């Protein structure tokens, strides 16, 4: 066994020497002559109220009006953030739901939590309500994030150290993604739906190819549990958020942390991370009851979105990148713009 | 005499009750629990009571029958609304400390607003219907039989409820600490336990007990501020 | 990478002495509570000791209480466990482990199987 | 607002009317987290209570007309730092202990240190159940297992003056009983600082009063929360 | 175990022989995307109120 | 999803008849439901609307004080009681299903009809000027529509709905809100317009699309329907 492990260390030594020789410059000095982002003042236009417990997760719709929000009361509420209306309410079997996704067709909403089941909800039903379209089961851990690929395929990150691509029409795993040694908290799909990064609690993020179920490449540099991960808008980079009060930007072509977003006054844990439509304003979401807005190229705060009363569990930017919805553990969601 | 302190006391009550209301309505983080929303309605009663009483003390120079009664209607209703909200603060703690479970009725504050603002609204209306002359004489009630039926007697219903819940709070707060002065003194000025000084003050027994009715019960709104707005850590954190 | 490489350990006699060092790379050592966990053969993991950031919160399990002592060094990023007098029911694989998150004293799932921020191990055998 | 907008604002208000009806259900039920070890009688505390009154099992019991949800974990892994944050607004935590065994008490104490001090599991009180008192009673009278080996502070210890021994109990058993409690309470009375409270109970396996013990403790918890709303505590 | 450590090494061998372009070129491409889509970011430059749909 | 109607017959003038449409196949409390009547050789004219979980009751001008519409949510039945029936009441009345939210499909399912034979301004005129059109299978026909008042609200949704009434069948929703396509409709149908003038375009006209085509305005509360555009062969 010791021949295997020492071989594994010198592969880590070969990778780290390859990454060190790959870094001729850094993003701090490539972007040191561009104009500063300035102060981005940003306030709440819509305080979406009506939840009964902590808003654990949300997901925007692709039309940038509809959003679903998951809470620990056993409800998914579909919201119209333009008018504060409640488009739908979805009661659940389990009130411990840790994620929800909005499909990019408007036809389905997933949810999943400690019940170890991804429940797909059919919204556009002829009979006139929401029902359980599919109880996707097979995981042996809590589902922490799920995202719809296109209308019949979903990848679910779970607490059994695995990610899994599921066919909703059959209920089965087409492919399974294994390799993480810890709890997997978040996943993010690239904007051509062929690769996805998963951030887990082993201080590493793995890029997976969804088409044959393998890990391309593993990204280290974090030093605690990654609770948040989000792709850059082009698809060549991704940022991460974790408990070490740092956010780190990882390019998929050159495997390094190009920038750490970390001040000394911040001591808490990042729970949610999402970029803008251009990837200039990395909005992160922390445990200091606040949402700091980082410049993604210069490592300075552009403003703090401070309107919440507990941990901001979820944070999402629209697909036209124009409103930010931050949901917290105080049962309120807030539309910043 | 006391008249003087009375005017500086009502002023010091009113302006620092106004600080309490602008804090609680604008800052939404200190309004989630049910004692906070009852506190706003008690402060809104006590704000409007002082302002009408200061209006009744200097704009009583008019000798018009209509408004002498009107202002005496408004001083009477705001005094009985404030007494009812003192009792509903006591009534809420029976549904928070004695009956601890199953005390979420939908529109809980709205049912308390019907009791707090409407049960006084009935009783000021019916004594005005029987004989309106009583209110219009400083315009205060001149009939003096309804002083002991509607002002004092309704207050005695509140005071036996508020003292009995004040004992129960001291009964409960002993039984944790067996198994702090700021905490007790807040419940004194929240419920009008210090309104029981009036039972000695109205009798000619001591000028001192007459003075205590003037220094404490006039500065109640000031003491609600420094025990439930200025003395809370979450309010002072959110002032920054 | 979070790499906790703990040296030391060996075939010591009963009553002997051993220092287990723990070199840590990839994280700021002064921001995290550190742990020692042992696994005796075929009876699972067991927490041994825990020192906080810059000391002053040292606590032990009962079986090693007067005997073993822990010391951190926030200069070389090194953790130490000095073992003074060893019984032969102390034979185990001793692991350098770390509190899950930084800036807190909240050590969850340190003794849990397949824990990420725990060392590879070092064998201490007493016979 | 248009014709379809004003009916959509109404359809929000019927979802207000449904969720205020479900807020009546949610506030009148009290979520409790059953988190104990495998050696302990955690499944027995499920079984005994539900007769008298999947990664999550859910046990509902009704004592004196009030609702009491109890959740314990099934298929969840042994890593317990990310899913434990979901139970941050539960009324109480039942920490069932196998007090009879001694080689796994300190693992339960380090479990108890982790729950009591956590930044999101703070303000949650723990209803401590110390199960297997009957087999602890047989073991101390047998005298086979010496507590002094695992805990070397049972020698300089004496039984407290406020102790309440049940009749027909040997003094060594009562000394062994209250030692395990005081090991479990100096964890709790060192970092809570009047934010949450520990309620220790010496319970038998087949005892039929554990619902009343939870209800008496849960009455205190919501009493203490209401006193903090006036800052009485 | 013996099975897991085989997988670790087959994963890292598959990870090591990939193509890595320089970080300065990777920094420039991320810089070029933000400058090209500068108008395509209402969070950066504030939208006029009429346009804002959440006004 | 079935909306079968009861009631209706030979009612003498000045009488009273109660019409009930039963709902087996969809949830009843979630849908705000209308009554639309069809005169024998004329078009469609809306008479009533009741919201889901009844809060606003809208009637037309000619049926305002004389008809009442009520709603029985447990029994899944929609009631229309009528008083003082004039001759014009003669018509076959449709039970109409509609939900209202963002992206919803109002007027999607219509009933079957119940024949009622009575014996011997602010409203938006939805003019059509398209009584008849000689059509052949395979060509691309255009059906025109004009409104008296502009239907483009400040939201951005222009409230125009299209219906297809087959000769012996109920009307069926084709496109709603100007051009939102309905679920069962083929992709042949396409809608356009500019707020006041409107256009429906059938591009691959088949045999089953024979019928009278109706327009709609859902902007103003009193709904009006067009005379009809008959695509005869
Ligand atoms: C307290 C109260 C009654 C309550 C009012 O809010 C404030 C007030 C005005 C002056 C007080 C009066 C009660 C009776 C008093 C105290 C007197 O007898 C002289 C001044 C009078």
């Amino acid at each position: 066994l010791d021949q295997l492990r020492q071989e594994a260390e010198q592969l880590k030594n070969q990778i780290r020497d390859a990454r060190k020789a790959c870094a001729d410059a850094t993003l701090s000095q490539i972007t040191n002559n561009i104009d500063p982002v300035g102060r981005i003042q940003m306030r709440t236009r819509r305080t979406l109220r009506g939840h009964l417990a902590k808003i654990y997760a949300m997901h925007w719709g692709t039309d940038s009006r509809l959003l679903v929000s998951a809470s620990q009361d056993g409800k998914l509420i579909i919201w119209d953030s333009y008018t504060t209306n409640k488009v739908h309410a979805i009661p659940l079997r389990s009130s411990w739901v840790m994620t929800c996704a909005y499909a990019p067709s408007g036809n389905y909403v997933a949810c999943g939590g400690l019940d170890n089941i991804c429940s797909i909800y059919n919204l556009k039903t002829r009979e006139g309500n929401v029902r359980v379209s599919r109880e996707l089961a097979g995981h042996t851990g809590y589902l922490s994030c799920c995202r719809f690929l296109d209308d019949n395929q979903i990848v679910t990150s779970s607490g059994d150290t695995t990610c899994a691509l599921w066919d909703i029409e059959t209920g089965q795993q087409t492919t399974t993604f294994t390799g993480h040694t810890g709890d997997v908290m978040s996943l993010s799909l690239a904007p051509d739906t062929r690769l996805f990064v998963s951030g887990a609690c082993d201080a590493s993020a793995k890029l997976w190819d969804v088409r044959e179920g393998m890990c391309r490449q593993t990204f280290t540099g974090h030093e605690s549990d990654i609770n948040a991960i989000c792709f850059f808008p082009n698809g060549n980079a991704f940022a991460t958020g974790s408990d070490d009060a740092t956010c780190r930007l990882f390019d998929l072509r050159a495997d390094q942390e190009l920038m750490t977003y970390s001040h000394d006054n911040i001591i808490c844990g990042i729970t949610s991370v999402s970029f803008s439509k251009s990837g200039r304003l990395l909005l992160a979401g922390y445990d200091d009851f606040n949402c700091n807005v980082w410049d993604a190229l210069k490592a300075d705060r552009a403003g703090v979105l401070a309107g919440h009363d507990n941990r901001v569990s979820c944070l999402g930017v629209t697909d036209d990148g124009m409103a930010v919805a931050t949901g917290s553990w105080d049962s309120f969601l807030k539309i910043w713009n | 005499a006391l008249t003087f302190i009375t005017y500086i006391g009502c002023g010091l009550s009113s302006i620092f009750l106004s600080v309490t209301l602008v804090t609680y309505i604008a800052f939404e983080k200190i309004r989630r629990d049910y004692p906070s929303k009852i506190l706003i309605q008690l402060c809104a009663a006590l704000l409007l009571l002082n302002l009408i009483f200061l209006l009744d003390s200097w704009i009583a120079l008019y000798n018009t029958r209509g408004f002498c009664i009107a202002v005496a209607v408004f001083l009477h209703y705001f005094l009985l609304v404030s007494f009812t909200w003192m009792g509903l603060e006591a009534f809420h703690m029976y549904l928070a400390l004695v009956k601890v479970f199953n005390t979420y009725i939908r529109k809980y504050i709205l049912k308390f607003c019907i009791v707090g603002w409407g049960i006084p609204a009935v009783v000021v209306s019916i004594v005005l219907t029987i004989s309106p002359d009583n209110y219009g004489i400083f315009c205060w009630i001149n009939s003096n039989v309804v002083f002991y039926i509607t002002v004092v007697g309704y207050f005695c219903v509140i005071f036996l409820l508020n003292v009995s819940m004040f004992i129960v709070v001291l009964v409960q707060l002993c039984r944790i600490k067996k198994k702090d002065l700021r905490s007790i003194a807040g419940l004194t000025f929240l419920l009008g336990i210090t309104w029981g000084f009036a039972f000695f003050a109205w009798g000619p027994v001591n000028v001192t007990f007459m003075y205590l009715f003037a220094i404490f019960n006039t500065l109640q709104g000031f003491f609600i501020f420094i025990f439930y707005c200025a003395a809370k850590e979450n309010v002072r954190k959110q002032w920054r | 990478q979070v790499q906790l490489q703990e040296s030391g350990g060996g075939l010591v006699q009963p009553g002997g002495s051993l220092r287990l060092s723990c070199a840590a790379s990839g994280f700021t050592f002064s921001n995290y509570k550190m742990n020692w966990v042992r696994q005796a053969p075929g009876k699972g993991l067991e927490w041994v000791s825990d020192i906080s950031q810059s000391g002053a919160s040292i606590s032990y399990t009962g079986s090693v209480k007067g005997r073993f002592t822990i010391s951190r060094d926030n200069a070389k990023n090194t953790l130490y466990l000095q073992m003074n007098s060893l019984k032969p029911e102390d034979t185990a694989v001793y692991y350098c482990a770390r509190c899950p998150a930084p800036f807190t004293r909240d050590c969850f799932d340190v003794t849990s199987t397949t824990y990420a921020y725990r060392g590879q191990g070092t064998q201490v055998t007493v016979s | 607002l248009s014709a379809e907008d004003k009916a959509a604002v109404e359809r929000s208000k019927m979802i207000e009317k449904q969720l205020q009806k479900d807020k009546q259900v949610y506030r009148a039920t009290h979520r409790l987290l059953l988190l104990g070890a495998d050696n302990s009688g955690k499944s027995t505390i499920v079984k005994q209570m539900r007769i008298y009154h999947s990664g999550i099992f859910e046990t509902k019991f009704q004592v004196d007309k009030v609702n009491f949800h109890m959740f314990d974990v099934g298929a969840q892994r042994d890593e317990r730092r990310k899913w434990i944050q979901c139970f941050n607004d539960v009324t109480a935590i039942i920490f069932v202990v196998d007090s009879s065994d001694y080689n796994r008490l300190q693992e339960a104490l380090n479990d108890f240190k982790s729950i009591w001090n956590n930044r999101w599991l703070r303000t949650i009180s723990v209803i401590l159940f110390l199960n297997k008192q009957d087999l602890l009673a047989e073991k101390v009278l047998a005298g086979k297992s010496k507590i002094e080996d695992y805990f070397p502070e049972f020698a300089r210890y004496t039984t407290p003056e406020d102790a309440t021994p049940e009749p027909g109990e040997d003094p060594r058993v009562t000394r062994a009983k209250y030692f395990i409690r005081d090991e479990f309470l100096r964890i709790s009375t060192a970092s809570g600082d009047g934010r949450h409270y520990c309620y220790p109970h010496f319970t038998c396996s087949v005892d039929t009063e554990n619902a009343r013990r939870i209800f008496n403790d849960c009455r205190d918890i919501i009493q203490r929360m209401h006193l903090r709303q006036y800052e009485l505590l | 175990s013996i099975a897991q450590a085989r997988k670790l090494v087959e994963q890292l061998k598959m990870e090591a022989n990939i193509d890595r372009i320089k970080v300065s070129k990777a920094a420039a491409d991320l810089m070029a995307y933000c400058e090209a889509h500068a108008k395509e970011d209402p969070l950066l430059t504030p939208v006029p109120a009429s346009e804002n749909p959440f006004r | 999803v079935q909306l079968v109607e009861s009631g209706g017959g030979l009612v003498q003038p000045g009488g009273s008849r109660k019409l009930s449409c039963s709902a087996s196949g969809f949830a009843f409390s979630s849908f705000g439901m209308h009554w639309v009547r069809q005169a024998p050789e004329k078009g469609l004219e809306w008479v009533a609307y009741i919201s889901s979980g009844s809060g606003t009751i809208y009637y037309a001008d000619t049926v305002k004080g004389r008809f009442t519409i009520s709603r029985d949510d447990p029994k899944n039945t929609l009631f229309l009681q009528m008083t003082s029936l004039r001759s014009e009441d003669t018509a076959m009345y449709y039970c109409v299903r509609s939900i209202y939210y963002y992206g919803s499909s109002p007027f999607d399912f219509w009933g079957q009809g119940t024949t009622l034979t009575v014996s011997s301004s602010s409203d938006i005129v939805m003019t059509q000027a398209t009584s008849s059109v000689p059509v052949t299978p395979g060509e691309s026909v255009s059906i025109s529509c004009r409104s008296s008042k502009s239907l483009l609200h400040s939201n951005g949704n222009t409230y125009l709905y299209w219906f297809l009434q087959r000769p012996g069948q109920s009307p069926q929703l084709l496109i709603y809100r100007m051009s939102n396509l309905a679920s069962g409709v083929p992709d042949r149908f396409s809608g356009s317009g500019s707020g006041t003038a409107f256009t429906l375009t059938i591009s691959r006209l088949e045999a089953e699309d024979v019928g009278v085509y109706y327009c709609m305005q859902h902007l103003e509360y009193p709904l009006t329907f067009g005379a009809g555009t008959k695509l005869e062969l």
